[PDB]
Parts: C-alpha cells; structure tokens; sequence
C-alpha cells in the first residue's frame, strides 16, 4: 500500500534564527508529492538517508548497522516516565515487541517523553551526530503546513546502514520517508515560525521561485537553470592491448643503480597495472603531487619516466619538486 | 580561447585532472581554475558592459 | 614516476572493459584518458594513416580514431542550451510554459 | 510641495556608509 | 594519560572561562564560540526554545541568546564614520573644522 505525501517533512535545519525573510537551504530534506511507504502490518528497512516517521499508542526505535553485538547499535524505548537512550552491542530479535514492564526484546540518556494528535518525527544522521525532530500536530495526511522543532543531539560517532521499528501491545499503522539531498527555500515568518516553503526541482514555477528568491513573480520572462540533459549510461572504450608493462622489471630487481648514475627505463605502448604495487612492500610516505596515489585506473597517457636510487634515510623529503 | 590556458594548474582539460587527482589537492587545482576562469569572465563582462 | 600529459598518442594506463557504442543518445565517454561528455556517430572526415585524434577551432577533440578497428568515430557534445520559464503573473494563473 | 510631486513622492517607497545629498 | 585522535568526533574538551555582563558599550565579545564586537542593549524580540542566536538580511549577527539567563541581548556595532575635515586655503587662515 502506498500513499503521497502532499507538502509534509520540513523542519529547521540549524538553531539560527530569523524574521520575516527569505532563506535557502541546501540539506537532506523530503521532496514535495512523493509517495511514502504506508505499512499495516501486525519487516525490516534498509537505510541511505531518512528515517522520516509519522503515526497516529506506538513506541519504540532501533537503530545500528547489522543489528548484532559484533558493533555498536542504538535503542529507544519510550514509557509515561521518561525515555531511556542506551547505545551499547545489543542482541536484537527478528521482530520484537514490548509488553509494561518486562523487555522481550532480548551511555544513557534520560528526558522528558515525546507524548487525536499526529507524531511526526524526522531523524538524520550526518557529521557523526544524531539529529531528532518532532512536533505534535493535531488533526491520510492532514491538509495544511507546520515546521518540525528540533531537539536534543545524540553524539554517537558510528555508522547507521538499516533501522527497525517495535510495536506495542496493550495493531497501528505509520509512514515511512526517504531523503534526498536537495535545496530549498523557507520562509521565516516575524516570530521565527515557518509557515510556507517552496521546492527547486519541481515543476519550474518553482524552480522560479527558487532563482529569484521569492513568492510572488510578475509576467514575463525568466532564466533558472541550464536544459543539460543527464546522462543516461556510461561510455568507455580503450585499445585492444594487453602486454603488462614491465613494472615487475623495475621493482622487483638486485640492483638498480647509484643516485648519481641513476638509470633511465622507458616504459610504452602496453597497459599498466598499478594493484600489483601494495602487494609488494609496504611504503613508507607515499605522498604525491598532481596525480592521485588512488585513482590511477582512469586517467590515460603516454611516455612515463622511472628512475630508480637509493637515499640515506633522512633526506627522502629532499626527493620532491625544488 | 581562454579555456585552453593552464592558469598555473597541471593541465587545462577539467575532467583529466578531476579523474587523476585526490580531492584534498584537486581543490587548490580547481581553486587556481576557477580563480583564473573568474577573473577571465569578470574582464569580458566588464568589456561587454 | 614521471608523468606527462602532451598531445601526444596515449599509450600506458590501467585495465577498464569497454563498452559497446550508442547512437543519438547522448551520455558521458572517454577514450584514450581523452573522457568527455558527448554522442559519437560515424563522420566522413578521412584521416592519414598516421594520426589519432583531430582538433577543432576551440582546442576541444572533434574526431577520435579508435585503436580497437581502424575506423572514424566523432566527438561532439549533444543538445543542451539554457531553460525559461514563460509564466504570467502568480495571482492569476498557475500553469507555465518552458522554453528551451 | 504641489499636490503632483507629493504624490510622486508617497507612491515611490559593516563598513558601508551612505552619504546624504546636499 | 592515552590520547587518541583522528578517530571520533571531539567531546572531551577543556574548561572555559566566563566573564561578567556588560551593557551600553561595544566590546569584543565572544557568546559560545561567536566572535564580534557591538554593543550589549536589551531586546524587544520574541524567540522558542531551541533558537540560539538571531540574523538578518544582510547576514550579520544581530542578537545573542545568552545560556545565563533566558533574556535576549541585541547586538549593534560601534559608532563608526567618516570623518572629514572643513578648512579654507592654506594662504588665508590656519583654523580647520572636524567634521564626522
């Protein structure tokens, strides 16, 4: 079962303030009439960016990167006193449930709880930090627009790859929303409230409005992007030569030369390979200058220069441009 | 014409040197780029002006 | 390891599969480390037989002889220009017209 | 002032300083 | 004593020193990390909760939230000006007029 979301997900993306002004946001934030996945059950979700939760008696969240005591995972659980936040390497089950007082499932943080109205919680996960919003608005999702207070940050450090969600017995249903990095355009209202926002990849009425900075536009006519057509596929062609340079030749050799007689190999017309290098020896700086020491599989090009000599230790930063 | 000059940089075709360079010095090498490019655009749109 | 980048016939690098050629579908390529954005088609330009690739006004590749049959391909960049919204006033419609 | 040009004048509406006009 | 760095993200800090309020004078003040200087004057604005700090259009700091006490305090920069000078030929008189 799927459903669209019609202009829901938008929450503050820093504590700064202003009023009655017009900002432009570039983060992870929910595009404008997508569809989010709308589940009845009574599984698990993969995750790149985005653990967007709204519900209308649910509680619970468990997070982590493979759900196993191997590393570290996050878990949330949610009562009339207060919420406890323990990160620790938590077994988990496949599908776990609550009770009230007895946990079936199987640092600490304690604040106030996050308690017809409608729960609507953004989570994000960037810069190594844990990012929670929420806001409790009252009332298929309601037609009109409100913001997402943020709240307190969870410094964890770890990755998260795939999240999971508890449930509750005393049998309710919740959306799920995925992130995309995108811009925006807030507008902050004279008490620092956001009560509209405009998209910039939608329809180019608001893409407009993106490039000029503004809601209401005159007729006429007006330039925002460019029309370059995204590439569709990816085109590489290259010689039909294998000859496997000699580059065991001029590494794996008795004696090269002395630094004053150094030797001069020419190396050509074949195809380098430049994995066999870490399987030789361990290097000791290997710092480098307008080429990556990464991404030499890419690039093409001719007549390389190798010239081989020995140093004395401390003078091995004398072998550099100048 | 002005994209073929190497404004003190390793080469003047963009992608070759985003294809063979590290990010970390890729950005002083795209930073010369752009600097050079910038004030290139900035003398013709002073002249067109 | 000295390196240089001249216009010259490129000849030592790294093992990648090639992929077969597309026609009136433009996509980013790359050929003898010479990658671009661009569509190839076949062109009637006749090389000697001692070149690689040509050149244009604009020191940008035109033609590209590829090393794996001895033929002409083209280099060129596809469709692509500048987006305008044409739009009336915002209180008194909603649909727009673009431009390419 | 004319009632023309107060009209006119109704209807049209760091480190950086704005000197006045003489 | 073990340090390890380049790993986590830093949370184990040093101590921080305070000072005391001031008011009516542009000083170089520095509130939780934000450096400038402008005067301290109280603030007839209206914040939430989770807001530290305010801006405007022109992307400068305009008021600070001390952790302290849950008041605003506005922020406005020193007095500052051209200064010119008013004088007559040199052949003439001698006296000159500041003006800023």
């Amino acid at each position: 079962s799927y459903t669209n979301s019609f202009t829901r997900g938008v929450y503050y993306p820093d504590k700064v303030f202003r009023s009655s002004v017009l900002h432009s946001t570039q983060d992870l934030f929910l595009p404008f009439f997508s569809n989010v996945t709308w589940f009845h059950a009574i599984p698990v979700l993969p995750f790149n960016d985005g653990v967007y939760f709204a519900s209308t008696i649910i509680r619970g969240w468990i997070f982590g990167t493979t759900l196993d005591s191997k590393t570290q995972s996050l878990l949330i659980v949610n009562n009339a006193t207060n919420v406890v936040i323990k990160v620790c390497e938590f077994q988990f089950c496949n599908d776990p449930f609550l009770d009230e007082s007895e946990f079936r499932v199987y640092f600490e943080y304690v604040s106030q709880p996050f308690l017809k109205n409608l729960r609507e919680f953004v989570f994000k996960n960037i810069d190594g930090y844990f990012k929670i919003y929420s806001k409790h608005t009252p009332i298929d999702l309601p037609q009109g627009f409100s913001a997402l207070e943020p709240l307190v940050d969870l410094p964890i450090g770890i990755n998260i790859t795939r999240f999971q969600t508890l449930l509750a017995l005393h049998a309710a249903a919740y959306y799920v929303g995925y992130l995309q990095p995108r811009t925006f355009l807030l507008k902050y209202n004279e008490n620092g409230t956001i009560t509209d926002a405009v998209d910039c990849a939608l329809d180019p009425l608001s893409e407009t409005k993106c490039t000029l900075k503004s809601f209401t536009v005159e007729k006429g006519i007006y330039q925002t992007s460019n029309f370059r057509v995204q590439p569709t596929e990816s085109i590489v062609r290259f010689p039909n030569i294998t000859n496997l340079c000699p580059f065991d030749e001029v590494f794996n050799a008795t004696r090269f030369a002395s630094v004053y007689a150094w030797n001069r190999k020419r190396i050509s017309n074949c195809v380098a390979d430049y994995s066999v290098l870490y399987n030789f020896a361990p290097f000791f700086a290997f710092k480098c200058y307008g080429v990556s020491p990464t991404k030499l599989n890419d690039l093409c090009f001719t007549n390389v220069y190798a010239d081989s000599f020995v140093i004395r230790g401390n003078e091995v930063s004398q072998i550099a441009p100048g | 014409k002005q994209l073929s000059s190497k404004f003190g940089a390793i080469s003047s075709v963009l992608n070759d040197i985003l294809s063979r360079l590290d990010p970390p010095e890729a950005e002083v090498q795209i930073d010369r780029l752009i600097t050079g490019r910038l004030q290139s655009l900035q003398t013709y749109v002073t002249q067109q002006l | 390891l000295s390196f240089e980048l001249l216009h010259a016939p490129a000849t030592v690098c790294g093992p990648k599969k090639s992929t077969n050629l597309v026609k009136n579908k433009c996509v980013n390529f790359n050929f003898n480390g010479l990658t671009g954005t661009g569509v190839l088609t076949e062109s009637n330009k006749k090389f000697l037989p001692f070149q690689q690739f040509g050149r244009d006004i604009a020191d940008t590749t035109d033609a590209v002889r590829d090393p794996q049959t001895l033929e002409i391909l083209d280099i060129t960049p596809c469709s692509f220009g500048g987006v305008s919204v044409i739009t009336p006033g915002t209180n008194t419609s909603n649909q727009v017209a673009v431009l390419y | 002032r004319s009632p023309i040009e107060d009209l006119l004048f109704n209807k049209v509406t760091n480190g950086l300083t704005v000197l006045p006009p003489l």
